[PDB]
């Protein structure tokens, strides 16, 4: 009975048979959409303009009409997927806007040598303008939202060494879709042009903001809240950071990826900085000497060109004799099933793989290429991007490691630049390129 | 007296290490969604940790009435896990399942054609398959092999990156012929009828390569004594060093398979954790 009167009301006409039988079960939500002041949110929205988008010359007339037009394009809509839609789209605004946009208004130059020295050895291969304003939003953002938003890369370097500089603020969430969903809309009801959140395969619980035009706006990573908690992390600013320790170890995996390297022949000065600054942290932070002197690091790797397995020998420095690193994740998923393992850790996107110690050997999956020195030998930096992702693992459990990275940083020292002979590729990573388009009610994963 | 304590329950049919001969002569309420529930909040979870989950379309054929996927989808959906659900029965489901945008409700009867169909609509998504279809007594040899040909069909049509399925082997005295079924784990599941020999065959397919292996008349032998001995004796059981409310052997199990599951909310022992997650499912399936 008094889901009849929601229904109609909120569709400002009389619920068709089958429109009262589908909207019937969201009587609820709908209810919350049709009570909720859209007066007070207009003038959230502008206020919201003023402190972050002043530049943005938009009519506060223009702004309303955008907003009370989304709130009752139902009245106008008759296609039943287009109004499911509608309905959860103005539900997240509904629900949580206030929450998350709403609260918005009330040593280095020494380690530059040590840095430029490690990272020639390994110099051997061969984006709207509301950037600047979303990225002035999310200072602050990381500052109101410490417990679920966290913040690495370069502006989190940045903080640490101002001479960083930083084209973008790179966070991890662990409510990424109802945040990029929130500013989607704001940015839509400010600027009146349609964004498109998509959903990209090949990352984990991974969704950028594109604007009208495919131009990058924001992106974030989603992470449940067990991985939040061991995420290793340092208070700055205000604001959390993943620890610089952490990010260090990140980096040196990531040279092991073809394309990173690439960029490092390009321009080597960028990573200098980034690199030194690191450096520092760590050396102050941790105690940790810097001489050419780190024996087992770059321990064994072999590879096993046929089965797409390294082989990394730990036995050294951890009490599993063995890493069996697989190339292929699916496969190394199914092998674990093999083994009847059900407790694998997974850290999602900060580690792009689970890591499982079975009968003393550490099962886990290399998520970017592996350099090859020569044939079925493994480069040296590939050898120190394994090491550094087993030691990610260390660091996500509270475990030893600070020896290890001492090791790992000094093999990087005093070294000859070794040619790139080959490398493997990636695992193919398949699923759709999913996403929400505002504008054309529709919302396709 | 009868009881007898454990390391932990025995999580897939390969770990019964005993049997006993088989013998013709061999309660809650909602039993039935509750054994579903567990095993697929089990196999959705296991999909989750290792990033198969995220983004998937997970694929159910034979889901009516499906009253317990209101659940997962819930559970997962809390969880910020994109998922893209597509329900497919000849009978239609629980209208708890309708008014979802996530979620496709489809009646009909599939055969190979459909599955083709819904192949190419869906491509190129990541497919998940979960099988529960049926066929009044108990299933026919006949019935379950042309089940198990049809499971085949979907896995080859469909071509998941996993699947759960229904794999119940038919008893030695009804011996037809052999046959073949992908290559898998055979999950064991809490809850499930007294003298049931009902497993979950979950794999996670590697690349092109659908690995399938013979199912003889031996291995049915195999199964029905593993699976008598299991259900007679250990099934039996009150396990005594399971400190939990309730320390009957489906319960450890039970307990083991929650334990695995993901939940934003923190508790301080793992035990708060798959007690709160009980009593949400009971809860739900409206058991006591
Ligand atoms: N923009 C809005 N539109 C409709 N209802 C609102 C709005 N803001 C708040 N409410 C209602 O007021 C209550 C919650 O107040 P809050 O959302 O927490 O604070 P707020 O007024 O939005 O503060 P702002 O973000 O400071 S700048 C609930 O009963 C909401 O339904
Ligand atoms: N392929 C990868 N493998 C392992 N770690 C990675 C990889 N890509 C990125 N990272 C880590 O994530 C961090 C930030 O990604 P970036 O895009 O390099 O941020 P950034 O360098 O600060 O941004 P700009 O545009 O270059 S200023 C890196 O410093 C690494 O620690
Ligand atoms: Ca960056
Ligand atoms: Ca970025």
């Amino acid at each position: 009975n008094i889901t009849l009167k929601i229904i109609e009301t909120y569709l400002g006409r009389v619920p068709s048979v089958n429109e009262y039988h589908m909207l019937k079960s969201q009587a609820r939500n709908i209810q919350k959409i049709t009570v909720f002041n859209k007066d007070i949110f207009v003038s959230l929205v502008k206020k919201n303009k003023k402190r972050f988008f002043s530049d943005v010359n938009t009519s506060a007339s223009e702004i309303k009409d955008r907003i009370l037009s989304y709130f009752s394009k139902q009245t106008q809509t008759y296609n039943i997927g287009k109004l499911f839609t509608i309905i959860e789209l103005q539900s997240v605004l509904v629900t949580t806007y206030t929450d998350i946009l709403g609260v918005l208004t009330i040593n280095v130059t020494s380690m530059e040598e040590l840095a430029r020295d490690m990272l020639n050895s390994m110099n051997v291969a061969v984006v709207s303008s509301l950037v600047k304003n979303v990225n002035k939003l999310m200072e602050e953002y990381l500052r109101r939202h410490n417990k679920s938003c966290i913040c690495y890369g370069s502006y989190s370097l940045y903080l640490i060494n101002p001479n960083i500089r930083y084209g973008d603020i790179d966070i991890l969430q662990t409510n990424s879709r109802t945040f990029l969903i929130d500013l989607a809309f704001l940015i839509k009801f400010i600027t009146g042009n349609n964004i498109i959140l998509s959903k990209i395969p090949y990352l984990r619980n991974y969704m950028v903001i594109k604007d009208e035009n495919d131009n990058h706006i924001i992106d974030s990573f989603n992470i449940r809240q067990d991985t939040m908690n061991v995420v290793p992390k340092i208070f700055i600013d205000n604001i959390y950071i993943v620890d610089p320790t952490f990010q260090l170890l990140n980096m040196i995996k990531m040279f092991s990826q073809i394309d990173r390297l690439e960029d490092l022949s390009k321009d080597p000065e960028k990573f200098n900085a980034r690199m030194a600054t690191m450096l520092e942290y760590v050396r102050y932070t941790h105690g940790i000497v810097f001489d050419g002197k780190r024996n087992n690091m770059p321990m064994k790797c072999i590879i096993d060109e046929n089965n797409r397995i390294v082989t990394v020998t730990t036995k050294d420095y951890f009490s599993f004799k063995k890493c069996l690193v697989y190339l292929d994740e699916n496969v190394l998923s199914s092998d674990i099933l093999d083994l009847n393992a059900d407790t694998s850790c997974d850290f999602e996107s900060v580690t792009n793989s689970v890591y499982l110690i079975h009968d003393n050997i550490m099962y886990t999956y290399f998520s970017n290429t592996i350099l090859l020195s020569d044939k079925g030998k493994v480069h040296e930096i590939s050898a120190r991007g394994l090491c550094a992702h087993i030691l990610l693992y260390q660091m996500l459990t509270s475990g030893e490691y600070k020896q290890c990275l001492s090791d790992l940083l000094n093999s990087m020292m005093n070294r000859d630049k070794i040619p790139i002979y080959s490398h493997t590729e990636r695992d193919k990573k398949p699923g759709r390129h999913g996403f929400i388009n505002i504008e054309k009610d529709i919302i396709v994963f | 007296m009868d009881v007898v304590s454990l390391d932990k329950p025995f999580m897939y049919f390969e770990e019964i290490d005993n049997e006993l001969d088989y013998e013709p002569e061999s309660k809650l309420p909602y039993q039935g969604q509750l054994k579903l529930l567990l095993g697929e909040l089990f196999f959705l979870s296991k999909l989750q940790r290792h990033g198969i989950l995220d983004g998937a379309t997970v694929v159910y054929i034979g889901s009516a009435p499906g009253t317990h996927i209101r659940y997962l989808r819930d559970h997962f959906y809390n969880l910020g896990v994109i998922i893209k659900w597509m329900l497919i029965d000849g009978r239609h489901h629980d209208p708890i399942l309708n008014g979802l945008r996530d979620v496709t409700l489809v009646t009909r009867f599939v055969d190979e054609e459909y599955l083709r169909s819904i192949k190419k609509q869906l491509h190129p998504s990541k497919i998940i398959l979960i099988s529960d279809v049926a066929s009044g007594n108990e299933p026919s040899t006949a019935d379950l092999l042309s089940n198990y040909a049809l499971q085949n069909v979907m896995i080859s049509i469909l071509n998941p990156v996993a699947s759960s399925l229904k794999w119940r082997c038919p008893f030695p005295d009804q011996w037809i012929k052999d046959f073949y079924i992908p290559h898998g784990n055979k999950m064991l599941q809490p809850f499930a009828p007294s003298y049931s020999a009902e497993m979950r065959l979950l794999s996670i397919y590697t690349g092109e390569n659908m690995r399938l292996t013979r199912v003889t008349k031996s291995d049915a032998v195999n199964y029905e004594k593993k699976m008598y001995y299991l259900n007679k004796i250990v099934r039996n059981k009150v396990v005594v060093n399971f400190d939990y409310p309730n320390q009957e052997y489906d319960y450890f199990h039970m307990y083991f398979m929650l334990r695995t599951v993901y939940c934003n909310k923190t508790f301080p022992t793992t035990k708060a954790k798959v007690l709160f997650l009980q009593q949400s499912i009971f809860r739900f399936l409206n058991i006591p």
